[PDB]
């Protein structure tokens, strides 16, 4: 509820929160069996990269990071996918209330 | 007498069906087992 | 039948067991017990 | 379902008692029933009923009926005694239909009883003080019935 | 003097903790005494050793198995009034059965991909050093010299590429050789199969051996040899009425300017007509089964149930089965609102017929509810073959109706097929 | 194998696709040649895999 903008901030930075720390499989599997095919690659190439950067051209590169997690963040905060982006961004990880405090005021 | 109104898969009747895969598995291992019989 | 060429083509790439779908041929009959022999 | 034969044999050559093959007027038959209906050599309104397949297949749906009803009647183990509207119990206080009137009516959908209210059979010994208020002896025992919670063989105590 | 009762065993004490935590765990059907749990665990054991001492009879009886007409083994089968009429399968019915591919044919198609990536990567890799454009003389196509030498390829093999044996470098010299001149056709191989050196007469010349071999295999894949062949094959009588039709309504489908531009060519408008036929001529590579019809299922997405249909003497016996998955295990099968125990009186004979469709899809019966309604001619007693016959159609139809997939071994089994006797 | 043009994300991204292909692979095999009793032929698989 109460999602003009509300709902953009909150998936744009947990996106950002969730895609810079971790290495796993866990994203892609649950943005595959969604519909959407393109960004779970892209999500499982982003996973890939982090994990390769964690296990062992290097200022360059790494700007491609700061461009591809982004293009991750705008792609999920449109206004049509807001929605199904932060359903499942409930699910693994992403448990606060500051921007879901919204849902208790509309009741 | 004339079983010309019978079909053709009726007439012989040819039933079990279920066990060709597993003689087929069967037949592959003993394969195997002969390989392993023939290097020692 | 007669004698014939067909399949006598080297088929490309060699991948010709892995197609499952292929043409199995007539199907063959097998004796459940060996007869005596007759001499 | 049953198995019984219900059909007669139809008219054909005399048979002979061979293997598979019966005479046609055989004391096994019916019970023997086709002893009314036989000839014994191997007056003409004596002789061409047993010969009529109408006759001898409407005389063994007579014959079969009677074996249905003294089945049927065998089955039965009560009677039905006219009781008033006011000492019934709760399950018969309603408006019950008559027989192939409606559908077939469940005892007490509530109360999950579905049974058909026509094959309900109460017990005798929970209706003496209906049945018999003139005693006042108490003609028939209580029932004794087991104690479902208690610690028996059955429990493996 | 006194049994213990205790788990006496490793295999018996955990099967024990695994009813005691089943029975934590709240199950139905799991007892909650320990003495009923003990009897569970001793039966289950006992079960499981019986399970055991079956496979090894079966195992001991393989063996012993009378193969030949003796003093008790009859034959019975009609082998020799008609002769073989029980067919037999070595390859697996696809899809309804699986074997794994060997190893050797893998491992062949793995380093055949191996060595045409590395020689199809080592002439892009010239193709950029080169600069562009390379002209082959009729010498150079002659003395069949490439821009590259093998001295070259096998110094560049063994620079880039140090973990590579000998033989398994050459052969990557010769791939890329066949790859630089052209493109890469494994036709060679098989010719060497089916033709061997003693027969064309060069015994002392493989080099001119796999010449020869390589030209045929590079003029065997050719769409003119493939229309020859084609057009022998017609010749010798190798086509049904479906071929025919197909080949017609090719023909029609050229127009007459298309004619004249394939007649300009000479092969290519024969070629039109017996694409079809030279696809199915070319054996088990190009030729696909026909196979059993594989449908979409047909079942209530509510109660789960499907419908399946029977008939025999046309008038006189039709059933319906309704056909639901059990998932408590507590399988049975009723006709008319009676078990199928009573309705047919208890005869073998005549409820294995009903069994054989769960027999011939490999299915368990206990997994599989189902109720049969009469819809033909109502008789006291259906006790008798035709009607389970009709009966064995039904739940064979239903069976096809929930799964689609066994219809590939009921279809084989002839329980979906239909006669037509009457009285 | 034959690709190193590529960049080392997309190249570790699909190798983590072909050992979870791999592993459900073998786990449909063990899966599927279990109740025949096929077990040298099952060990080939695995060796295999």
């Amino acid at each position: 509820f109460l999602h003009p903008t509300v709902k953009r901030r909150f998936v744009v930075k947990a996106v950002a929160e969730i895609l810079h720390n971790s290495s796993s499989n866990a994203f892609s599997n649950m943005l595959r069996e969604n519909g959407l095919h393109d960004t779970a690659r892209e999500v499982a190439l982003c996973e890939a990269m982090n994990r390769n950067k964690e296990l062992a051209a290097r200022e360059e590169r790494a700007a491609s990071r700061k461009q591809r997690i982004e293009n991750i963040a705008q792609e999920l905060s449109s206004f049509e996918r807001v929605d199904l982006s932060c359903d499942l961004l409930r699910k693994l990880g992403v448990d606060m209330t500051e921007l879901d405090t919204a849902a208790a005021a509309t009741r | 007498d004339k079983y010309r109104r019978v079909p053709m898969l009726l007439k012989p009747q040819q039933g079990g069906q279920q066990y060709f895969n597993h003689f087929l598995i069967r037949s592959t291992n003993d394969r195997l087992t002969q390989q392993d019989v023939d290097n020692a | 039948g007669q004698k014939s060429l067909m399949g006598a083509l080297p088929a490309p790439y060699g991948d010709a067991e892995f197609f499952r779908g292929r043409y199995r041929g007539p199907p063959v009959a097998r004796p459940v017990v060996s007869l005596p022999t007759l001499h | 379902v049953s198995t019984g034969e219900f059909d007669h044999p139809p008219f054909q050559f005399r048979q002979r008692h061979t293997f598979n093959t019966t005479p046609l007027h055989d004391a096994n038959r019916f019970g023997g029933r086709t002893a009314y209906l036989r000839e014994i050599g191997p007056k003409k309104q004596g002789r061409r009923f047993k010969k009529d397949p109408r006759t001898v297949q409407f005389n063994v749906d007579v014959w079969c009926a009677q074996q249905t009803l003294r089945k049927r009647w065998k089955q039965r183990d009560w009677e039905v005694i006219e009781i008033p509207f006011r000492l019934v119990p709760r399950e018969q206080q309603r408006v019950i239909p008559e027989l192939y009137t409606d559908i077939p009516q469940m005892t007490d959908p509530a109360r999950n009883d579905f049974s058909n209210i026509r094959n309900k059979v109460y017990d005798r010994e929970e209706l003496q003080g209906v049945l018999f208020p003139a005693a006042g002896a108490m003609l028939y025992p209580p029932l004794q019935r087991v104690d479902k919670q208690a610690m028996t063989l059955d429990k493996y105590l | 003097m006194q049994k213990l009762l205790s788990p006496r065993t490793a295999r018996h004490a955990r099967l024990f903790r695994l009813a005691g935590k089943l029975a934590d765990s709240g199950s139905p059907g799991v007892p909650k005494s320990d003495g009923e749990r003990l009897v569970w665990v001793n039966s289950h054991v006992r079960r499981d050793k019986d399970i055991s001492l079956s496979q090894e009879e079966e195992r001991i009886r393989e063996l012993m198995m009378p193969l030949e007409v003796g003093e008790n083994s009859f034959a019975a089968n009609g082998q020799a009034t008609h002769g073989n009429l029980f067919y037999f399968r070595e390859y697996p019915m696809y899809p309804g059965e699986y074997v794994p591919a060997e190893h050797n044919t893998l491992s062949s198609l793995r380093d055949e991909l191996r060595l045409d990536l590395t020689a199809q990567s080592l002439k892009e890799a010239w193709m950029r050093v080169s600069g562009g454009v390379y002209f082959q003389s009729v010498d150079e196509y002659y003395a069949s010299v490439d821009g590259l030498d093998a001295e070259q390829i096998g110094e560049v093999l063994a620079a880039l590429f140090p973990e590579l044996n000998c033989y398994e470098a050459q052969a990557l010299v010769q791939r890329t050789l066949e790859c630089i001149s052209r493109p890469v056709s494994a036709a060679s191989r098989q010719l060497s199969r089916t033709i061997t050196a003693e027969a064309v007469g060069l015994d002392n010349a493989p080099g001119h051996y796999t010449n020869f071999l390589e030209w045929m295999g590079r003029l065997t894949e050719t769409r003119a040899f493939k229309t020859e062949h084609a057009l022998f094959e017609f010749s010798r009588r190798k086509f049904n009425r479906d071929d025919v039709r197909v080949m017609f309504e090719n023909y029609r489908l050229m127009s007459k300017a298309t004619l004249l531009a394939d007649s300009a060519d000479s092969y290519s408008h024969f070629y039109t007509v017996l694409k079809d036929f030279a696809r199915k001529v070319a054996g088990e590579d190009s030729r696909h089964q026909i196979g059993v019809r594989i449908d979409e299922a047909e079942v209530d997405p509510e109660t789960g149930i499907a419908v399946g249909r029977g008939c025999a003497d046309g008038e006189k016996y039709h059933f319906t089965a309704l056909l639901r998955e059990n998932r408590d295990h507590n399988g049975i099968i009723t006709v008319m609102g009676k078990p199928l125990s009573l309705v047919l009186d208890n005869k073998a004979w005549l409820m294995e017929m009903v069994l054989m469709p769960f027999d011939e899809a490999n299915l368990d019966y206990r997994d599989f509810d189902a109720h049969i309604v009469s819809e033909g001619h109502a008789m006291p007693s259906i006790a008798n073959e035709i009607a389970a016959f009709a009966l064995r159609m039904a739940v064979a139809n239903a069976l096809v109706k929930l799964i689609p997939l066994t219809r590939i071994p009921l279809k084989k089994s002839g329980l979906l097929s239909v006669d037509r006797r009457r009285e | 194998s034959h690709s190193a043009s590529m960049p080392e994300e997309w190249r570790e991204a699909r190798r983590l696709q072909l050992v979870e292909l791999y592993n459900n692979l073998a786990m449909e095999e063990v899966e599927r040649l279990a109740p025949h009793r096929a077990d040298r032929l099952l060990k080939e698989q695995m060796k295999r895999f």
